[PDB]
């Protein structure tokens, strides 16, 4: 296999705790030429957790922090941040099958349970993400005594979560105090889950391009590129691929997309090329297909498989609503009034994003016409967002069910 | 240490918490590494906040670094540019070191250290104590 990331981190907490300067601090040594991405503005950065040989420490660097000596590869990971409490809250939910543990921020200085603080912790107890480290910043801002103080609230806010066992680590990602300490911890705690392989690939593409730039040479310079994230199986160069939903036809009906297949050419994973592509990280897939289709991100939201086995493309939804018990905002934005029939309501599936029409009531569950179609496995979560203004505001979430 | 035993786990968040910030005597304005590294190169561009909030040398710190590293930067408007690969963490682990034995007195702490030259020989040193290590170490 490859080096590539062997799983993803989600970086949860308040906006301002510090998990932003904490991914960049491990993750800008292994950068080459984040985003927002299109649906979910969602970041992957990829980080290789290496071991001192000499001092026996662990850090994110080819060269020891502290001695000096060549540190040595353990594994390649890839932390998931995005600036937005809500944008990071719609992919929880959303791509909850994206992330293999998390860590959460917590800022020593404040407080414990902040209001965003609550809703991830919210939402990773939604998802059942359990494979949490909890890591106390800012150490440097409160004498011992706050701390301890700090540490009991945190106790307190986790008792009975999905965080309950995970261990609470005083760091400074600005100075890096228990950096060491933290890495290892990734190890103990978020190791490489048994995936097997053998499953049907689904990949969820994250982003599609054209590398294509008058550069000019006519002959076998590159098609179509997807990025996106494998959650299931394995993509292997000279793999012939579904794509899903599909590429848009000239109204007999008014809009209608056919699913498409491809070849793939090549697969970007860990910066290099490979010729198998696994979950954890990004990864560039390379086909025969005209740029002209993947080009502007049109191919985003999409999901890839073998031909035949994918999931179903849906053009209606009906759901089993879940409104959450949201903190951060203020009350208006807060209580929200329940979905009504005829509102234009904005979903999240995947790496999906579409706006449907509530056309149907009943007791916790309801209709939807899909503005665009989303492939998507029944039993899978969807993101609910209502609008609220000039803003699309996080309400819930509802469940795939048939119609 | 076994990451539960958050006590243990907190005199080690102390330690490695710089001079000015960590103890008694705090020279206290001294502002985080600030690090980038583009294409291949690394960058501290908060550099001359460094050095001006510990009153040492622009120089004399872009030394005490390619020392400790091994890499080539040159000074530049407040910023620098190193020559590979450095995490913010590496970088902030050797400015930590700088401030320990070229920005404190070991015997009364105080960023009122200064180096002084008065032999061929560079002792520097405390204008509050009067102490006059012997600092090229
Ligand atoms: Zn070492
Ligand atoms: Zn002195």
């Amino acid at each position: 296999k490859t080096r590539q990331a062997e799983v993803n981190i989600g970086m949860v907490g308040h906006v301002d705790h510090g998990k932003t300067t904490l991914t960049k601090a491990l993750t800008g040594v292994w950068t080459d030429t984040l985003r927002r991405g299109i649906t979910i503005k969602i970041g992957f950065a990829d980080a290789e957790i290496r071991r001192c040989s000499n001092c026996g420490r662990y850090s994110t660097s080819p060269i020891c922090p502290y001695c000096g000596h060549e540190t040595e590869f353990i594994r390649r990971v890839s932390f998931i941040d995005s600036p937005g409490h809500e944008a990071l809250m719609t992919t929880m939910l959303a791509g909850a099958s994206l992330m293999d543990g998390a860590i959460l921020v917590i800022a020593a200085n404040e407080p414990c349970p902040r209001p965003q603080t609550r809703e991830h912790l919210m939402a990773l107890q939604i998802i059942g993400q359990k494979n949490i480290i909890i890591a106390q910043n800012k150490i440097e801002l409160v004498d011992k005594e706050k701390a301890l103080e700090n540490y009991r609230q945190i106790k307190e806010f986790i008792k009975g979560t999905v965080a309950e066992n995970a261990p609470i680590i005083p760091i400074s990602a600005l100075h890096g105090a228990n950096i060491d300490v933290l890495v290892k911890a990734i190890e103990e705690f978020i190791p490489t889950p048994k995936r097997d392989s053998n499953k049907p690939p689904k990949m969820l593409v994250l982003r599609s391009f054209d590398v294509n730039k008058p550069g000019t040479p006519p002959e076998k310079l590159v098609g179509g590129v997807l990025d996106g994230s494998i959650v299931q199986g394995k993509l292997k160069v000279g793999d012939e691929i579904e794509i899903r939903p599909g590429v848009p036809y000239e109204e007999h009906g008014r809009i209608k997309y056919e699913p498409i297949t491809t070849e793939i050419v090549s697969l970007q994973a860990g910066g290099q090329f490979v010729e198998e592509a696994y979950p954890g990280g990004l990864v560039g897939i390379g086909t025969k297909l005209d740029p002209y289709l993947t080009k502007g991100d049109l191919m985003a939201g999409n999901v890839v498989g073998k031909p035949g086995k994918l999931p179903p493309v849906w053009t209606d939804l009906r759901l089993e609503v879940h409104l959450l018990e949201r903190v951060v905002g203020t009350e208006q934005e807060l209580n929200v009034e329940p979905i009504k029939r005829k509102e234009v309501l904005l979903l999240n599936v995947g790496t999906a994003r579409t706006m449907g029409l509530v056309t149907a009531l009943g007791k916790d569950e309801i209709e939807l016409k899909l503005q665009i179609p989303v492939c998507a496995e029944p039993g899978e979560r969807v993101a609910i967002s209502r609008q609220i203004g000039s803003r699309w505001r996080l309400i819930g979430y509802g469940i795939i069910k048939e119609l | 240490i076994d990451y539960y035993d958050y006590e243990k786990l907190l005199e080690k968040a102390y330690q490695e918490l710089p001079e000015n910030v960590k103890h008694h005597k705090s020279r206290f304005e001294v502002p985080g590494a600030l690090v980038t590294i583009e294409g291949n190169k690394t960058i501290i561009e908060n550099f001359k906040d460094i050095a001006d909030a510990l009153n040492r040398d622009p120089q004399h710190l872009l030394k005490f670094l390619l020392r400790e590293i091994a890499t080539a930067g040159t000074l530049e408007g407040r910023r620098v540019v190193l020559q590979g690969r450095f995490t913010p963490y590496l970088i902030a682990n050797k400015l930590k070191k700088y401030i320990k034995e070229y920005v404190i007195c070991p015997v009364c702490g105080s960023p009122d250290t200064k180096i002084i030259k008065r032999d061929r020989f560079h002792f520097l040193k405390c204008e509050a104590c009067g102490a006059e290590t012997p600092i090229q170490h």
